[PDB]
RNA sequence: CUAAAUGCGGAGAGAUAAGUGCUGAAAGCAUCUAAGCACGAAACUUGCCCCGAGAUGAGUUCUCCCGAAGGAACGUUGAAG
RNA sequence: UAUCGACGGCGGUGUUUGGCACCUCGAUGUCGGCUCAUCACAUCCUGGGGCUGAAGUAGGUCCCAAGGGUAUGGCUGUUC
RNA sequence: ACGUCCGUCGUGAAGAGGGAAACAACCCAGACCGCAGCUAAGGUCCCAAAGUCAUGGUUAAGUGGGAAACGAUGUGGGAAGGCCCAGACAGCCAGGAUGUUGGCUUAGAAGCAGCCAUCAUUUAAAGAAAGCGUAAUAGCUCACUGGUCGAGUCGGCCUGC
């Protein structure tokens, strides 16, 4: 059993195998069904199976993590700061598709997963904030993915790449 | 393979020889090998030269078992000529519980790393013994 | 046009006839069309001045017997065959003047210097 | 009829490998995994074209014999053989 | 230890060769080619990758891949 | 070379029946007729006739059967050395120095190609230095010590799959 205290600005309710967390940023519903009973105490969320088998603890580590992740994502949320760079031809990054990359004719794009905001001001910094984590971390990773020289041209010579400043 | 020697024809020479270490005092250490096996003179040199080239710290390294069992081969057709002595030179007979290399040394083992290097040259799983 | 064929010269390098050897960038059962550069070895020419009769050089086919169809639907056919010798200088005739007409697709898109010396264009 | 003749012959979508990453344990650190998850090959399935009920799930449809609501045979010719 | 890589040791394949005669010599006439029909993969370029004596460039070696394409002559009956 | 010639075993011989999927030799067990009962081979959940039978355990691989020289903190079990709650052994934080770029050698090597030494200094610790790294330096770790962390940790031998 690994008791997990909940912040003063966090309210979680559990009904069966469904656990919903409420707060300011928003709400997140997740399901945890295994050989364990997850109950919520007036001041702490408890998680403790009956057996102590390896597979029983492995699921206990991820569970506590997922829960802790749902808490921060409602109090602070998820947001990644990215910046574009280019020595020569300025890469015009739009909310739709980036253009003039390294001087290439056709633009490079990537479908925006889930529903997160990626407002990019006319400057060098951009922001990709959202509710889900596996989403805000993917869209930010893919944004750099395409910025990666496809041809057999090593780095160093091609600085043009929009890397993420902070995680 | 019925144990052999010579009293026949002279073959190649010994790829071994350098006993190494000083023999002014006789000890009772060693490196036993679990399992019987035939080791050729060449492989014996590689293993011996392996540890000796590592135990530069000191000496007292010795070997008790030596190759004394020849083995002939026969390349080509067949019908005239028992067997000649080629690459297959003398071979030593190791017993399931026989000590090969023993180094006169008090608990300061700096050759265990050497015996390990040699233990990877002879075809047989050997074990380190203190007694 | 295939290998071991005899075609006439169009330039004035001192050569009269030419014996087609093979084509550059073409592996087929004997072939050498107009516009395709092919290494050859002239037969009749001036054995002096500069070893001509016997040497192997490169040339570009200009006219052939085979009839080629145009976008309109009409086919054009010539008498024999002709070619123009070229030197090492990336696509450059060795002679001074060229005799005989030329095609259109052999101008703009491809050669721009050979047309400047072309006294006729069909 | 043919030919050295002419007209026509996708893109895209989905799932993976190598590999690139996310979240996250076993080792409260770390980690692409071990459960889960986002992407990722001219190859895979399909799409498309051709053959095809002796495809044993060996089909279907309507109408034709249920005392008559047709059909086989026949005659003159083939965009048929 | 970044191509090359001796001595020695340990293996895989069986395309090569020598070849222990239970199978066929009451006989599946011989090599190679040719022509014709049917059923597969330990590959050179291109494509995707590993190592690098891979700084870059240009190369070396190795893995993967058939998708397409392997269409020709002179001497010799000759097969390589 | 699809042997000559010995040895052991086993079959073809003179062998049922029967299982092993099929089978010359592996296991068990030996033929009159018709018939009754009970056992052996083997099988016993269903087709299939016979218990989805008893006690205990393992594997989880569906392994259920080719598989090797070689590698492995996948996991379980056992023995043995050292360090352990008068703050260490490992984490985290910061040091890790001075003569000296030790001498020699080397185009260059100044802890870290190689050749020999390996002392001294300030001092809680700091080897003229165990590794990565440079053309050579530089840079980054370790050894050693302090603070914090507060607990199982570390080297090693053997056995099962």
């Amino acid at each position: 059993k690994a008791p997990v205290v909940v912040p003063a600005g966090v309210d979680v309710k559990i009904n069966g195998q469904v656990i919903t967390i409420k707060g300011k940023n928003g709400e997140l519903t997740r399901t945890l069904n295994d050989a364990v009973e997850v109950k919520h105490a007036d001041n702490t969320l408890t998680f403790g199976p009956r057996d102590g088998y390896a597979d029983g603890w492995a699921q206990a580590g991820t569970a506590r993590a997922l829960l802790n992740s749902m808490v921060i994502g409602v109090t602070e949320g998820f947001t990644k700061k990215l910046q574009l760079v280019g020595v020569g031809y300025r890469a015009a990054v739009k909310g739709n598709v980036i253009n003039l990359s390294l001087g290439f004719s056709h633009p490079v794009d990537h479908q925006l997963p889930a529903g997160i905001t990626a407002e990019c001001p006319t400057q060098t910094e951009i922001v990709l904030k959202g509710a889900d984590k596996q989403v805000i971390g993917q869209v930010a990773a893919d944004l750099r993915a395409y910025r990666r020289p496809e041809p057999y041209k090593g780095k160093g010579v091609r600085y043009a790449d929009e890397v993420v400043r902070t995680k | 393979q019925p144990k052999r020697t010579k009293f026949r024809k002279m073959h190649k020479g010994r790829n071994r020889g350098l006993a190494q270490g000083t023999d002014v005092s006789f000890g009772s250490f060693g490196l036993k090998a679990v399992g019987r096996g035939r080791l050729t003179a060449r492989q014996i040199e590689a293993a011996r030269r392996a540890m000796t080239r590592a135990v530069k710290r000191q000496g007292k390294i010795w070997i008790r078992v030596f190759p004394d069992k020849p083995i002939t081969e026969k390349p080509l057709a067949v019908r005239m000529g028992k067997g000649k002595g080629n690459v297959e030179y003398w071979v030593a007979l190791i017993q399931p519980g026989k000590v090969l290399y023993e180094m006169d040394g008090v608990p300061e083992e700096l050759a265990r790393e050497a015996f390990k290097l040699a233990a990877a040259k002879l075809p047989i799983k050997t074990t380190f013994v203190t007694k | 046009i295939q290998e071991q064929t005899m075609l006439n010269v169009a330039d004035n390098s001192g050569a009269r006839r030419v014996m087609c050897i093979k084509v550059l960038g073409g592996s087929h059962r004997r072939y050498a069309g107009v516009g395709d550069i092919i290494k050859i070895t002239i037969k009749e020419a001036i054995p002096r001045g500069k070893v001509k009769k016997g040497d192997v050089l490169k040339a570009v086919v200009v006219r052939t017997k085979k009839g080629v169809r145009r976008p309109d639907g009409s086919v054009i056919r010539f008498d024999g065959n002709a070619c123009v010798l070229l030197n090492n200088n990336s696509e450059q005739p060795i002679g001074t003047r060229i005799f005989g007409p030329v095609t259109r697709e052999l101008r703009s898109e491809k050669f721009m210097k050979i047309i400047s010396l072309a006294p006729e264009v069909l």
